[PDB]
């Protein structure tokens, strides 16, 4: 979910902490329903792409000598 | 003294369970007010003090019964929020 400071910029207003919670509780209540495509583009506007770069280790290339 | 014995304040033991028989007897004496009456009778309570306590007790019961009634009445609306989001 977007952070309170990211909601405070989409809306361009100042928000309380409880204001942010009530909005999130209302979006969660919308996912549990049989939301269609129109109700899915809207929720994704408030879902940020978490920096889920995998913890998978990067493998060095296998080189060959003379 | 002049009454028949083994009728008043007498509980029979079931299956040798004396702990449950003693608890039943203790519960009987408590509900009938004897346990608390024996304790208050160890020392003399002065009449002005007895009236003060009997009046305090009477008013705490009325106040506790009235506060329970209020909580029960106002707990009907403890259901989930019907208009969430508004």
């Amino acid at each position: 979910w977007l952070i309170k400071e990211e909601l405070e910029e989409m809306l361009v207003e100042k928000l309380s902490d409880l204001d942010y919670m009530q909005f999130i509780r209302l979006l969660e209540k919308l996912l549990t329903s049989q939301c269609g495509a129109a109700e899915e583009e809207f929720v994704q506007r408030f879902r940020r792409s978490v920096t889920l770069e995998s913890k998978k280790q990067l493998i060095e290339p296998v080189q060959y000598d003379e | 003294a002049k009454h028949l014995k083994f009728i008043a304040r007498t509980v029979m033991v079931q299956e040798g369970n004396v702990e449950s028989a003693y608890r039943t007897l203790n519960r009987i004496l408590t509900m009938d007010g004897l346990i608390e009456d024996i304790k208050h009778r160890r020392y003399y309570e002065k009449p002005c003090r007895r009236r003060q306590r009997e009046s305090y007790e009477r008013c705490r019961r009325i106040y506790n019964m009235e506060m329970a009634r209020k909580i029960n009445f106002l707990m009907r609306k403890n259901r989930a929020d019907p208009w969430q989001g508004c």
